[PDB]
RNA sequence: ACCCACUCGGCACCUUACGAGAAAUCAAAGUCUUUGGGUUCUGGGGGGAGUAUGGUCGCAAGGCUGAAACUUAAAGGAAUUGACGGAAGGGCACCACCAGGAGUGGAGCCUGCGGCUUAAUUUGACCAACACGGGGAAACUCACCAGGUCCAGACACAAUAAGGAUUGACAGAUUGAGAGCUCUUUCUUGAUUUUGUGGGUGGUGGUGCAUGGCCGUUCUUAGUUGGUGGAGUGAUUUGUCUGCUUAAUUGCGAUAACGAACGAGACCUUAACCUACUAAAUAGUGGUGCUAGCAUUUGCUGGUUAUCCACUUCUUAGAGGGACUAUCGGUUUCAAGCCGAUGGAAGUUUGAGGCAAUAACAGGUCUGUGAUGCCCUUAGACGUUCUGGGCCGCACGCGCGCUACACUGACGGAGCCAGCGAGUCUAACCUUGGCCGAGAGGUCUUGGUAAUCUUGUGAAACUCCGUCGUGCUGGGGAUAGAGCAUUGUAAUUAUUGCUCUUCAACGAGGAAUUCCUAGUAAGCGCAAGUCAUCAGCUUGCGUUGAUUACGUCCCUGCCCUUUGUACACAC
């Protein structure tokens, strides 16, 4: 038995690298005059999301990023 | 890959499509021993090949390495690669040199239609900036820029001096099977400066049949 | 003439070697390292080469004389061991034959190897491969191909990095795919991780000609060795054998051998004997014993330790006993044994195995192994995985098997007797009984973790009765068509089984060749490994059960003695 070379019919796939936002922590919470802040993003309505899970926002529906769950702003 | 004859280091290479045969393992040993002798000298008039490769699509051997050793291999496929060099039309390939002839202005004039005479050319026709000496390479394919040290002078007048250097081959390929081809012309020089057959033996002498 | 006894000379010969020799050998080849009787010739590694040339002699053929260049580290002698012989003798073996049996080869089919073909049709093996790798492969297996996935990048270092190294991500697209693989819009987690450098790690990757181990073969033959002693300078040899005998280097016996050892044997296991020991509801038997039925002069059955008792002959299994060739006759040289008869369960090593000597083979196996070196690779992975395909493809040859080619048959009905197994609760195994169902199967339950339930595995040949009636026929089931079921997610390139439709070659087989001497081959079936399903395979078990011969070395091999050898890689 003698191999042979594997054939690449398609061009290499490239491993995806992660969008690093830089403090964009400091773009999901907005502060007034007096300081008070407020949440910018939903929070998930399951109990095991988090206070600050901040539903990702998309094109017609909020997507959580941990619970993996679907929610409709107009419900 | 197995080897680079001649001397394991030209452009030859031995390419094996042979993908469920045995005994490879035997007889790479004298595979290369003979590939090697028809790249150092060659079918058509016996010189090194350049940019030559075998692709070895199939093997066929015996059970036991004994009629399937070196008084079996060497001459057998000093017939296999006189086959396929043969029928991918062997052609000629012709050293260049690296000339930069120092010229005054016109002399490029000179120059330029001197380097068309015997089948050669120019690479570019580049100057130096600094000065009207213009330096010219060129495709000459080895014959021949004997000095011409006078036709350009014979143009332009007071300062025309010539002097070139050497660089790399060239190929063009003029199908040398037929004594008409002007590169099937040339070997023939070579050839009785050998002393072996004038004729070029074409590849069903060197080539079976099913 | 002969006989006897001498003596000289000659051809020789037999023993021993005191002696010699490298030894074979020698009475001269002795009186030679303790070297000198007289004397002539020749040789100085092998080839080149008895050659070139010169010379001489010859009618010539050629003779005599006779180099060198170059080339080589051996050529050669004599014996030893082995190997081999189309050398001789002698033993052994139904992996050889005689006398026979059954076949295989011929028809079909299963299956394996080659070959052709493909994307792969993965592969190793060529008496000692070729129903082998437990290899009856849908996926896996699986090692290949077209693809899609994970890092299963340990550890150390450097770099990046909480102003975040990073991983995951629902929806669309891509995508075989409900892989966020990656893109399209941006959330989750948080030094777990990412890049590189060294180090690994993994690999059914290669190397069995690097190996271990295992296994097979030589070799199922009877062979192997050392201690001391004898011969030789020695390697070696005798022992370990002329003969007889054995399956046997098994023994008797002959002996420069003696006493030994391993193998064989001895050993053990299985099978048959034991009315004797021990027993028993997981084994059976007897009881006008318990109860009931049957038919009626009384025999056959059902629940009988749980409805009792008595026992172990059948069954089981422990301990043993039994044959050791026992007795009688013959044979041989008394003998080792052998042959026949009697008795005996057993008289073939009682049967059959297991283990089975030194030495090896480049026998095979790294593709059994987290046995294993080296080498190859290690992120676009040859590692790991998931989908699908392939291993089965098909002008062809061979091997091993199954079915058959028929009347000692087929078909149908009926009678109807085993053993060796195995089986699930560390779970879907073995399933009884009843029901549905032509079948295939499905169904509710029962019993079994097992001498108890499958199971008296009620198996098939066989037996009886009837149909067929010489028609390739009702034999045969090949290929193919349609449907019904189970297992598996998945049956398509038919899994398999079942139903029906078709009855192809095949009238018994050429060379050749296989296996086999008594519970034997062969006919017949069952179990088990395989396994989710698949048994034409195979291990075992049994059912029926022959012929022929108790031998020989002609054929084939193996071994021994002698022999020959220029071989030792060993014809």
């Amino acid at each position: 038995k003698k191999r042979k070379k594997k054939v690449y019919t398609t061009p290499k796939k490239i491993k995806h690298k992660h969008k690093k936002v830089k403090l964009a922590v400091l773009s999901y919470y907005k502060v007034d005059a007096e300081g008070k802040v407020t949440k910018l993003r939903r929070e998930c309505s399951n109990p095991t999301c988090g206070a600050g899970v901040f539903l990702a926002n998309h094109k017609d529906r909020l997507y959580c990023g941990k619970c993996h769950s679907v929610y409709k702003v107009n419900a | 890959i197995w080897c680079f004859g001649p001397d394991g280091n030209g452009p030859n290479l031995v390419i094996d499509q042979t993908k469920a045969v045995q005994y490879l393992h035997e007889i790479k040993d004298s595979v290369v021993a003979a590939f090697q002798w028809a790249t150092k000298e060659g079918p058509i008039f016996g010189e090194e090949m350049r940019s030559v490769r075998v692709n070895i699509l199939d093997v066929t051997l015996h059970a036991d390495a004994i009629h399937r050793g070196g008084g079996q291999i060497i001459p057998t496929m000093r017939r296999a690669t006189y086959a396929g060099f043969l029928l991918a039309d062997p052609k000629i390939q012709e050293p260049v040199f690296l000339v930069e002839i120092q010229c005054p202005e016109q002399a490029v004039g000179g120059i330029y239609s001197v380097l068309n005479k015997k089948r050669g050319q120019v690479v570019s026709e580049e100057q130096r900036p600094g000065t009207p000496l213009f330096t010219v390479k060129a495709y000459l394919p080895v014959n021949e820029s004997f000095g011409f040290t006078g036709e350009l002078r014979q143009a332009t007048g007071g300062q025309a001096f010539p002097q070139m250097v050497f660089d790399h081959w060239s190929t063009l390929g003029s199908d040398p099977l037929d004594p008409t081809s002007k590169a099937g012309e040339i070997v023939l020089a070579a050839r009785k400066r050998h002393g072996m057959k004038e004729e070029v033996p074409g590849w069903q002498e060197y080539y079976d049949k099913l």
